[PDB]
RNA sequence: UAAGGUGAUAUGAACCGUUAUAACCGGCGAUUUCCGAAUGGGGAAACCCAGUGUGUUUCGACACACUAUCAUUAACUGAAUCCAUAGGUUAAUGAGGCGAACCGGGGGAACUGAAACAUCUAAGUACCCCGAGGAAAAGAAAUCAACCGAGAUUCCCCCAGUAGCGGCGAGCGAACGGGGAGGAGCCCAGAGCCUGAAUCAGUGUGUGUGUUAGUGGAAGCGUCUGGAAAGGCGCGCGAUACAGGGUGACAGCCCCGUACACAAAAAUGCACAUGCUGUGAGCUCGAUGAGUAGGGCGGGACACGUGGUAUCCUGUCUGAAUAUGGGGGGACCAUCCUCCAAGGCUAAAUACUCCUGACUGACCGAUAGUGAACCAGUACCGUGAGGGAAAGGCGAAAAGAAC
RNA sequence: AGGACCGAACCGACUAAUGUCGAAAAAUUAGCGGAUGACUUGUGGCUGGGGGUGAAAGGCCAAUCAAACCGGGAGAUAGCU
RNA sequence: UGAAGGUGUACUGUGAGGUAUGCUGGAGGUAUCAGAAGUGCGAAUGCUGACAUAAGUAACGAUAAAGCGGGUGAAAAGCCCGCUCGCCGGAAGACCAAGGGUUCCUGUCCAACGUUAAUCGGGGCAGGGUGAGUCGACCCCUAAGGCGAGGCCGAAAGGCGUAGUCGAUGGGAAACAGGUUAAUAUUCCUGUACUUGGUGUUACUGCGAAGGGGGGACGGAGAAGGCUAUGUUGGCCGGGCG
RNA sequence: UACGGUGCUGAAGCAACAAAUGCCCUGCUUCCAGGAAAAGCCUCUAAGCAUCAGGUAACAUCAAAUCGUACCCCAAACCG
């Protein structure tokens, strides 16, 4: 089911207070995904790569901050984050 | 457009000279009419937008001879 | 007390947008000018 | 590696691509974000070694 | 076709530290050699918190131009300028006057 | 080719390499997201929505393919209707857009000048539109000369601010003949014998290349001043290399070059052999472009404003002879001379430079020179078309000032 | 029932003062007119320069109007300063 | 062993000027006689930059109003926390759309920005923050209107317009209460629901449009009844005895 | 109690009266100036198809993609 490509979706695990609080209390993982990356693709990726039972994936596109420094304006990339909820069988 | 199907007589421009030679721009339209010609070859009528002088070419030559020339250029009728 | 510019992004693109310029002979020439001068902002979009 | 990697089977040359994608690229890309990966050079050579295989399996 | 290179004894032709001899640490992309014990410049190194934090002045070996140095002969006992001959199938260097190979 | 590399602001981290799968520099491949002619449909450009077939699958599903429009060409298959055409499914092939000028054509001003202004001027100029090609257009006489003879077009210099034209004002302004650059001619409106032999238009074959990577490439030392020597001072030496640049001040000989001799695995642009799907030679007999030339009317182009106005083009209405003919020789006529319209294709001299090199300036040197030496068509201004800046230099070396 | 009456919202703009390098390139303060209609308003359309639109003032058409704005003819022309 | 340039001084020519040299400057300059000019500026309400003047003058943007204590800090009228006081309350409160686009929240930093100061900030510099089967958009459908195969028309450009296809400001399926974050919640969790499609087993069984009909589907004003949000007052419950 | 708040428990949790410009009411009366369109939806059959494919229930399962969501929004964040 969509082999090879699934590896390109998941970019990195997100590190924050909201990320950290949702590990223990809500039982989820927040992570940076590709710009494309549908909820099905992220679910299917986490299902294979991280090998855990996924409940549901909740996606949001973060906007790139405008960082003017020195003399030139310059804007960040519009990275997408996925709040992925896991089942009762979970891990780090 | 005001163009004879047969001869290619299109509308030219020119001046409208008055008694005091005041050149005001005008244009010379050709004597166009939508006429139906009986083609004896295929037993039918063919509508052609032609100038009065075109009709005389169609009468001088054959309608088939003119329709041969018309199709050579890539036209409809 | 109510000035001229009362913005609307639909009106922006409908009036002066890339496709709205692309639609017309004269609008293509505008873009051809901005390209010839070499502008970063070709149209508002 | 290109010279050795040229002379391989079409089905068998995919397995190296899938090995380059499964672990390596992904593993290093995830490990580098956390800040445990000291050796940063591995990200580059793997990306090129993919490209190599990708180019080499484009034989038709 | 670089005449001066890494493991090569050079002698300084011009500049303060004229006549001194040393080996090239690394020829730069800009066209400047860094010879050991030649242009000793006394830098004031500011103590950065991360990693080492010595906080003291240091004698750095500054760069000098490639043209300001020439390779040492170790036979005549003076500076000599470099050619490029084809001994065997290799573009090897040689000393102008006393035509030997390095 | 190569001993040092991982483009820059820009140090650092982690690593490649050092006689050859580092880097770099070329040839030919590969990948080439999305928008954009955009082309599956749409749309507020970089977004949203699809069908038919193919291969797979553990139910969920992906995957690659293909579908724009018109233009010709073919098959289809089909109305009102007999035949049929009109139409409609699929198929090849081509076109679509962009780009600085230059070219040909279709349209086409006004200010201004005339010391006002209407003819005239500005001027078929600006501008708009269409089609091009490396050039384009023009072109082998129905040319123009004067009883001498010349032999296609184009461009330069004369003829000449002449002859003319002109509210005979303002102004506009020829040709003949001459000197040059460059030279070249042919196909059709078709019938004998005889036929691949001149010719080209390809697949090509031959060297010579040229080009996009390159290699070698000469001979200086010592003192003096100074932060530093290339400088002065004194003696050398290479020169088919004293073009030029760099180097701590002004370098023939420190370095990169320069003159000179050599280079290409691969792609290509040339000029000659020449196997060739494919194309027609010599010579007979007879053809010679009709709604045409000319004319009336109205415009236009000719230097020539209808004037005594030849010439050409035509919107309009007409109308020959057709080679024992017709055009022209500047109203017109008659004699002479000269050409042969009513169909085509033709290189060179000519115009231009968005662009790629090299080289040169009695060109500029940061209020100059491009608007822009600098992250400039940027900031900023404007709904938008569009307008549009300012801002260069530490030092030989950051040794950029530890404390 | 009403282009009815009074009167908030809303729409207007009669008077006065303030302001006139303002708080504001047309406003503020106190009064003022209409306020179920020829009303008013949101969103999107359509009409283009000798052209539009105008319950008509030469009004309005992006703070510009007895002929907009931007680029071009263009260094128009100037017996004037 | 100190060029041009800058800045003084002393001579000198009838003038435009010229000569020499002190300091600064740190590398170019140029006799003579010829040649060519972007060849000399005080004015053009000149053009660009710099700097004066008025002048330490006006002003500091609603006359809704502050007062004191403590805190941190180099420093507090303005920041924080506390207690009073005042002002708005069909708003100067709370939610949206349009339009902005990170201004949100936390940590830090006051050079500039804030019409004063500033430890504070919509300021600078880091990090974090937007979680949808149900809300909205996209999507099915259309008005005004736009585009528009063929088509008719137009010197060229192109104009109009048919089948179609776009175009909401309109029509069409369904989720609430509570809890929760420094910053999001009709989205996360907790409870309890609902709608539309796809695909299987069972028991029945006559289904099917580019077509027909129904519905969607509609104006103003008025009047009256029945309700509800919401309020008030009792009761009830917990606290109060000033 | 880092002196911010977390953890735990938690009594009554009713009645009348009033009352909208809200809702029934896209209704009713009335008046004339006589008041969009088209799908979804419901229904009937043509061209078709007859142990088919379709409907219809019932239960099961599967799914509900993508984009916006912060914050200001009568304002110090929009137009000036
Ligand atoms: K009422
Ligand atoms: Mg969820
Ligand atoms: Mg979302
Ligand atoms: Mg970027
Ligand atoms: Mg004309
Ligand atoms: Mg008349
Ligand atoms: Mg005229
Ligand atoms: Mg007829
Ligand atoms: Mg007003
Ligand atoms: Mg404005
Ligand atoms: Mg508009
Ligand atoms: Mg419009
Ligand atoms: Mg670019
Ligand atoms: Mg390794
Ligand atoms: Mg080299
Ligand atoms: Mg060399
Ligand atoms: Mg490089
Ligand atoms: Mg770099
Ligand atoms: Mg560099
Ligand atoms: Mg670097
Ligand atoms: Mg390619
Ligand atoms: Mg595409
Ligand atoms: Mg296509
Ligand atoms: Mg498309
Ligand atoms: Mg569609
Ligand atoms: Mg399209
Ligand atoms: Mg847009
Ligand atoms: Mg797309
Ligand atoms: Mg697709
Ligand atoms: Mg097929
Ligand atoms: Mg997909
Ligand atoms: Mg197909
Ligand atoms: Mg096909
Ligand atoms: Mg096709
Ligand atoms: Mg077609
Ligand atoms: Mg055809
Ligand atoms: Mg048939
Ligand atoms: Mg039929
Ligand atoms: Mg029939
Ligand atoms: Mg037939
Ligand atoms: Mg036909
Ligand atoms: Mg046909
Ligand atoms: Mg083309
Ligand atoms: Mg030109
Ligand atoms: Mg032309
Ligand atoms: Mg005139
Ligand atoms: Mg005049
Ligand atoms: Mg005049
Ligand atoms: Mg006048
Ligand atoms: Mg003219
Ligand atoms: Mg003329
Ligand atoms: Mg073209
Ligand atoms: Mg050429
Ligand atoms: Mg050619
Ligand atoms: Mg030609
Ligand atoms: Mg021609
Ligand atoms: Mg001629
Ligand atoms: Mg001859
Ligand atoms: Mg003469
Ligand atoms: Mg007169
Ligand atoms: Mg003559
Ligand atoms: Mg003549
Ligand atoms: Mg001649
Ligand atoms: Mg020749
Ligand atoms: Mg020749
Ligand atoms: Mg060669
Ligand atoms: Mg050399
Ligand atoms: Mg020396
Ligand atoms: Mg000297
Ligand atoms: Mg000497
Ligand atoms: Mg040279
Ligand atoms: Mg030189
Ligand atoms: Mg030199
Ligand atoms: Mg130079
Ligand atoms: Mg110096
Ligand atoms: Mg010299
Ligand atoms: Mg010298
Ligand atoms: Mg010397
Ligand atoms: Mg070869
Ligand atoms: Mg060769
Ligand atoms: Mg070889
Ligand atoms: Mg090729
Ligand atoms: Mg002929
Ligand atoms: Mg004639
Ligand atoms: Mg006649
Ligand atoms: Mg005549
Ligand atoms: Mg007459
Ligand atoms: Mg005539
Ligand atoms: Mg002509
Ligand atoms: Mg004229
Ligand atoms: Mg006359
Ligand atoms: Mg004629
Ligand atoms: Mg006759
Ligand atoms: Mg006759
Ligand atoms: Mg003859
Ligand atoms: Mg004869
Ligand atoms: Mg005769
Ligand atoms: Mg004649
Ligand atoms: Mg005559
Ligand atoms: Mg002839
Ligand atoms: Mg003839
Ligand atoms: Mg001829
Ligand atoms: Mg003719
Ligand atoms: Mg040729
Ligand atoms: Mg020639
Ligand atoms: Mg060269
Ligand atoms: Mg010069
Ligand atoms: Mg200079
Ligand atoms: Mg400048
Ligand atoms: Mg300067
Ligand atoms: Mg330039
Ligand atoms: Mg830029
Ligand atoms: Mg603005
Ligand atoms: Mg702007
Ligand atoms: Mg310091
Ligand atoms: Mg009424
Ligand atoms: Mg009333
Ligand atoms: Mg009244
Ligand atoms: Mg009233
Ligand atoms: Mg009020
Ligand atoms: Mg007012
Ligand atoms: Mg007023
Ligand atoms: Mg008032
Ligand atoms: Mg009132
Ligand atoms: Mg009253
Ligand atoms: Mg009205
Ligand atoms: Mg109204
Ligand atoms: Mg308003
Ligand atoms: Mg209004
Ligand atoms: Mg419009
Ligand atoms: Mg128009
Ligand atoms: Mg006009
Ligand atoms: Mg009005
Ligand atoms: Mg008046
Ligand atoms: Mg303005
Ligand atoms: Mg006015
Ligand atoms: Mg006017
Ligand atoms: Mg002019
Ligand atoms: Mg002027
Ligand atoms: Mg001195
Ligand atoms: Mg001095
Ligand atoms: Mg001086
Ligand atoms: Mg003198
Ligand atoms: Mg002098
Ligand atoms: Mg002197
Ligand atoms: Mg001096
Ligand atoms: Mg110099
Ligand atoms: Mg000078
Ligand atoms: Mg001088
Ligand atoms: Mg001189
Ligand atoms: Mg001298
Ligand atoms: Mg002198
Ligand atoms: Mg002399
Ligand atoms: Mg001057
Ligand atoms: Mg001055
Ligand atoms: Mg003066
Ligand atoms: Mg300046
Ligand atoms: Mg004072
Ligand atoms: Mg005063
Ligand atoms: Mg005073
Ligand atoms: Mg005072
Ligand atoms: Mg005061
Ligand atoms: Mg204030
Ligand atoms: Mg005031
Ligand atoms: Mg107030
Ligand atoms: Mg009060
Ligand atoms: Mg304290
Ligand atoms: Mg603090
Ligand atoms: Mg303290
Ligand atoms: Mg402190
Ligand atoms: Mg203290
Ligand atoms: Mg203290
Ligand atoms: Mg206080
Ligand atoms: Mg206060
Ligand atoms: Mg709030
Ligand atoms: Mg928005
Ligand atoms: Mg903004
Ligand atoms: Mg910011
Ligand atoms: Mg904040
Ligand atoms: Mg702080
Ligand atoms: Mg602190
Ligand atoms: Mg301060
Ligand atoms: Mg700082
Ligand atoms: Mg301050
Ligand atoms: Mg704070
Ligand atoms: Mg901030
Ligand atoms: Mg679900
Ligand atoms: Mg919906
Ligand atoms: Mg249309
Ligand atoms: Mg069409
Ligand atoms: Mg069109
Ligand atoms: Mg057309
Ligand atoms: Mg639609
Ligand atoms: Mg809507
Ligand atoms: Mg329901
Ligand atoms: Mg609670
Ligand atoms: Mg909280
Ligand atoms: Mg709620
Ligand atoms: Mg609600
Ligand atoms: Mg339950
Ligand atoms: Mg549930
Ligand atoms: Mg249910
Ligand atoms: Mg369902
Ligand atoms: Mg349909
Ligand atoms: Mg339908
Ligand atoms: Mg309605
Ligand atoms: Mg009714
Ligand atoms: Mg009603
Ligand atoms: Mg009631
Ligand atoms: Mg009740
Ligand atoms: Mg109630
Ligand atoms: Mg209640
Ligand atoms: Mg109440
Ligand atoms: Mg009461
Ligand atoms: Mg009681
Ligand atoms: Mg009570
Ligand atoms: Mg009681
Ligand atoms: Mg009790
Ligand atoms: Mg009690
Ligand atoms: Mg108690
Ligand atoms: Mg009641
Ligand atoms: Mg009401
Ligand atoms: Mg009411
Ligand atoms: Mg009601
Ligand atoms: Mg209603
Ligand atoms: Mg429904
Ligand atoms: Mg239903
Ligand atoms: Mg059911
Ligand atoms: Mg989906
Ligand atoms: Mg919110
Ligand atoms: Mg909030
Ligand atoms: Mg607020
Ligand atoms: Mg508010
Ligand atoms: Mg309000
Ligand atoms: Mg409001
Ligand atoms: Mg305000
Ligand atoms: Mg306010
Ligand atoms: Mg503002």
């Amino acid at each position: 089911i969509r082999e090879e490509r699934l590896l390109k979706v998941l970019r990195a695990p997100h590190v924050s207070e909201k990320a950290s609080t949702a590990m223990e209390k809500s039982n989820t993982i927040v992570l940076k995904v590709a710009k494309d990356a549908t909820k099905a693709e992220i679910k299917a990726a986490v299902q294979k790569l991280f090998e855990v039972e996924v409940e549901v994936v909740n996606t949001l596109v973060v906007k790139g901050k405008v960082k003017r420094h020195g003399q030139r304006i310059g804007r960040r990339s519009d990275w997408k984050k996925a709040y992925v909820t896991l089942k009762e069988g979970q891990n780090l | 457009s005001r163009v004879c199907q047969v001869t290619g007589k299109r509308p030219v421009t020119g001046n409208n000279r008055s008694h005091a030679l005041n050149a005001t721009k005008r244009r010379f339209l050709p004597n166009l009419h939508s006429h139906r010609f009986w083609v004896e070859s295929e037993k039918r009528f063919v509508t052609l937008r032609v100038s009065a002088k075109g009709m005389r070419v169609i009468d001088k030559k054959g309608i088939d001879t003119v329709l041969a020339e018309l199709r050579a250029r890539g036209e409809k009728y | 007390m109510k000035r001229t510019f009362q913005p609307s992004v639909l009106k922006r693109n409908r009036s002066h947008g890339f496709r709205a310029r692309m639609a017309t002979k004269n609008g293509r020439q505008v873009l051809a000018r901005r390209r010839a001068k070499g502008r970063a902002r070709l149209t508002v979009s | 590696m290109k010279a050795k990697e040229l002379r391989e089977k079409s089905v068998e040359e995919l397995n190296t691509e899938l090995l380059n994608l499964l672990r390596e690229q992904f593993n290093l890309r995830m490990q580098a974000a956390s800040g445990q990966l000291q050796q940063s050079h591995l990200l580059k050579q793997v990306r090129r070694d993919v490209a190599r295989v990708k180019t080499l399996l484009n034989e038709k | 076709a670089a005449k001066i290179r890494r493991d090569d004894e050079v002698i300084v032709l011009t500049g303060k530290d004229k006549g001194k001899r040393g080996k090239v640490k690394n020829v730069l992309s800009s066209g400047k050699v860094i010879v050991e014990g030649i242009n000793l410049v006394k830098k004031h190194q500011k103590p950065v918190p991360a990693l080492n934090q010595p906080g003291g002045i240091v004698e750095k070996e500054a760069a000098i131009q490639v043209s300001n140095v020439a390779i040492f002969n170790a036979a005549t006992g003076k500076a000599d300028r470099v050619g490029f001959r084809f001994e065997d199938g290799k573009k090897v260097r040689f000393f102008k006057s006393n035509s030997e190979t390095i």
